[PDB]
This record gives C-alpha cells, sequence and structure tokens, in this order.
C-alpha cells in the first residue's frame, strides 16, 4: 500500500510498504528515498512517537496515512 | 528571589527534562487533572504518575530547587540514562501518550486529548482523472517548517498550501494506477493548548551530517489562526497567546534547553534555566530567541526557539485556572510527608523510551 510521509523540508512523499512492515523497515526505506539514516529519524503518527519493532498495523497506519519524519535536537 | 517560582535539579543532562516539566507544571488545568490520579495503590519505584504528582507537589510548595530523580527511577532508567541528552519535543510526545494512557480508565480520563489534540484534512486529487481521496488526522503538535520563512504566519501558509505529487512521488489511485496529483492540508480544529516544533534541523546526504538550523523565525505574542481553519466560528475565533517559549542553545551535537514562560497569562515572563529562575522582560524571552543574532552578551547566535506553546484566547481562563490546595487530595500529601520522614531516619539507549 501506498503512505505518506511529510520530510523536513515539509514537502510530502510516498512510501510503498505492506502493513507488516515494521518500522524499521519505513525508516530504511526513507533512506533509500531521503538518504537519512534510521538512526537519526523519529517518525510521529498522530501524536505517538513511533517505535522500532512494532508495525504499521500495530499503529493503524492504513493506505493515505500521513507520517511526520523529524530529528534530535538534543540537550542538556 | 522574588519570582516565588522554584526550579528544577539537573541530574547531569536532565535539562530538557525540567524544561518540558515546568511548561507542563503551568499549564495548571493539566496539573490539577494530574493531581486527582489514583495512585494509592501504586508502586513508587514504578509509577510514572506519582513521580509527576511528587514533582509537581514541590514545585508548587518547595521554595528549594526539586530533584528530579525518583521521576528517572519511574521511567524504568538507570542513572546514566539520566546523562543523555535528548530532544525535547521527543519527550513531550512520549511522556504525554504515557500519560494519557494511565489517566485512561480514571476520572480524568482523556485530558490530555481534550487540551491538546485538534485535527486537520488531507485532499488529494489527480491533476489528469477526476479522482478526490480525503483523509484525516489528528495532531498533539504541529511540525513547522523554518528554513526559508519569516515567521510563524508564511510557516503555516506552506504547511496548509497545495503541494505536487509528480513523477517520482505519484497518488496510488488503484485502478487508475500511478497519477500525478495534488495534496492540500486545511485544519479542522485548533486545540485550547497548541504545541508548534519549530523544524530547526536538515540533513545533507551528499556530505552526511545534520545541520542546525540558527535562521531568524518570527514568532508573535498573540497569534490569529482563524486564516487557515476550514470553517470558522465566530463565538470562537483562532486566537492564540504565547505561554511558553522552549529554547535550545547549541547546534548540532551539544546542546542545553531552558524555558521562558509567563504562567498566570500576564505579561510578567520568567526564565527557567534548571534551579534558577530569574524574571525577565518580554524581548528576552521573544525576540531575543528568534535566532540569528549575532554572538554578543544578550543573546548568542546558536540559541534560539525550539517549541512553542499558544493557549486559545477563549479557553484560556479555563486552562489557566488558579491551582489551591483545595484541588490536592489528602491522601497525596500524607503520602509524600511519609517519604520525607522516612528519608530522615535513613549500549546505552539514546532513544528516550519510558518503560512503565
Ligand atoms: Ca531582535
Amino acid at each position: 500500500m501506498q503512505i505518506f510521509v511529510k520530510t523536513l523540508t515539509g514537502k510530502t512523499i510516498t512510501l510503498e510498504v505492506e502493513p507488516s512492515d515494521t518500522i524499521e523497515n519505513v525508516k530504511a526505506k526513507i533512506q533509500d528515498k531521503e538518504g537519512i539514516p534510521p538512526d537519526q529519524q523519529r517518525l510521529i503518527f498522530a501524536g505517538k512517537q513511533l517505535e522500532d519493532g512494532r508495525t504499521l498495523s500495530d499503529y493503524n497506519i492504513q493506505k493515505e496515512s500521513t507520517l511526520h519524519l523529524v530529528l534530535r535536537l538534543r540537550g542538556g | 528571589k522574588h519570582t516565588g517560582y522554584v526550579g528544577l535539579k539537573n541530574q547531569g543532562a536532565t535539562c530538557y527534562m525540567n524544561s518540558l516539566l515546568q511548561t507542563l507544571f503551568f499549564t495548571n488545568q493539566l496539573r490539577k487533572a494530574v493531581y486527582m490520579m489514583p495512585t494509592e495503590g501504586d508502586d513508587s519505584s514504578k509509577s510514572v504518575p506519582l513521580a509527576l504528582q511528587r514533582v509537581f507537589y514541590e514545585l508548587q510548595h518547595s521554595d528549594k530547587p526539586v530533584g528530579t530523580k525518583k521521576l528517572t527511577k519511574s521511567f524504568g532508567w538507570e542513572t546514566l540514562d539520566s546523562f543523555m541528552q535528548h530532544d525535547v519535543q521527543e519527550l513531550c510526545r512520549v511522556l504525554l501518550d504515557n500519560v494519557e494512557n494511565k489517566m485512561k480508565g480514571t476520572c480524568v480520563e482523556g485530558t490530555i486529548p481534550k487540551l491538546f489534540r485538534g485535527k486537520m484534512v488531507s485532499y488529494i486529487q489527480c491533476k489528469e482523472v477526476d479522482y478526490r481521496s480525503d483523509r484525516r488526522e489528528d495532531y498533539y503538535d504541529i511540525q513547522l517548517s523554518i528554513k526559508g520563512k519569516k515567521n510563524i504566519f508564511e510557516s503555516f501558509v506552506d504547511y496548509v498550501a497545495v503541494e505536487q505529487l509528480d513523477g517520482d512521488n505519484k497518488y496510488d489511485a488503484g485502478e487508475h494506477g500511478l497519477q500525478e496529483a495534488e495534496k492540500g492540508v486545511k485544519f479542522l480544529t485548533l486545540p485550547p493548548v497548541l504545541h508548534l516544533q519549530l523544524m530547526r534541523f536538515m540533513y545533507d546526504p551528499q556530505t552526511d551530517q545534520n545541520i542546525k538550523i540558527n535562521d531568524r523565525f518570527e514568532f508573535p505574542e498573540q497569534l490569529p489562526l482563524d486564516e487557515f481553519l476550514q470553517k470558522t466560528d465566530p463565538k470562537d475565533p483562532a486566537n492564540y497567546i504565547l505561554h511558553a517559549v522552549l529554547v535550545h542553545s547549541g547546534d548540532n551535537h551539544g546542546g542545553h534547553y531552558v524555558v521562558y514562560l509567563n504562567p498566570k497569562g500576564d505579561g510578567k515572563w520568567c526564565k527557567f534555566d534548571d534551579d534558577v529562575v530569574s524574571r525577565c522582560t518580554k524581548e528576552e524571552a521573544i525576540e531575543h530567541n528568534y535566532g540569528g543574532h549575532d554572538d554578543d552578551l544578550s543573546v548568542r547566535h546558536c540559541t534560539n526557539a525550539y517549541m512553542l506553546v499558544y493557549i486559545r484566547e477563549s479557553k484560556l481562563s479555563e486552562v489557566l485556572q488558579a491551582v489551591t490546595d483545595h484541588d490536592i487530595p489528602q491522601q497525596l500529601v500524607e503520602r509524600l510527608q511519609e517519604e520525607k520522614r522516612i528519608e530522615a531516619q535513613k549500549y546505552l539507549e539514546k532513544a528516550i523510551k519510558i518503560h512503565n
């Protein structure tokens, strides 16, 4: 299926994924389209940050769901 | 000092935590709800809601800096994780989701969504084929694009404007195969308490490093957002007031977090840097944190707002309603006093997970 990821710019990209895909697979599939390593990327879906090890279906991600990609401003 | 307010002890890297705690503590309506959470039967070495009532009680009563020691313990964290630097917004999304889950089933069930959640729409229209799809999302914050945008208003426009799903990102029309389309996003509702995350970073794959955006970005004291709603309400305009400015200083690897606040909703502001609380001007809290500021004693170049908190004019007497001891249950009060008395007698994860 085809979901939406909203990059750092704000531009919307598309990803082909099955609902059985782990978040790591989704992050790795962002890496091929955007170049961002899976380490540095955080995914947010309706306020819940996505967790490595769960799958898209566990968060009820369906066609046309928009995932928000953000990074980490670390701090002290 | 004549701030009356007290800061938080920093266990090592916990400024991101301290800055958030203040922001939430002064979200009054929220602080009340935390107080009324059933915890008599909870285990303090493991209860996050308990440790929060604890930090909120001492931030309200103590005239000495509050320790956040037990709060990390309730995360299921060891001492080392208190020396890890984290994104303040990442904490916000993990903590609030954890807590909303614990409030489920109690009397204060779903208090968090009532304050922070809104809705929006995502319209897709194929350019060549008559095919129109609609989807709707909830949000507890908004990611505002920063690079190239003067201020909050422009950043909203780019958020709500019409994008192009062209070439390598065609929309799956199922029957009609792949299709060039146009996506546009209108806001349906705006929450009583608005969390804004300023996308102050990017990543270049050609160079392979992520950079902090220290550019200038302007945010007003009053934020009329009615224009970005799909249907407006006359009895409730989408007018917001600045409440908190979460400030990250440093760029790239390092960091340090602070929060500026006018808790009571007045014009008086205060700077909460960990245990130190000091009064300050509006300019010190707003204009100084615009970023792109040239490294002077009054303001450093790599110091700028990363999260903003806005409260709807309409629902603002409600959100910032006063917190007395009348709103604190007696059963809580006793448990913390007994904790005091017994005390007198006497790879590292870089991903910020809460385990309880
Ligand atoms: Ca200025």
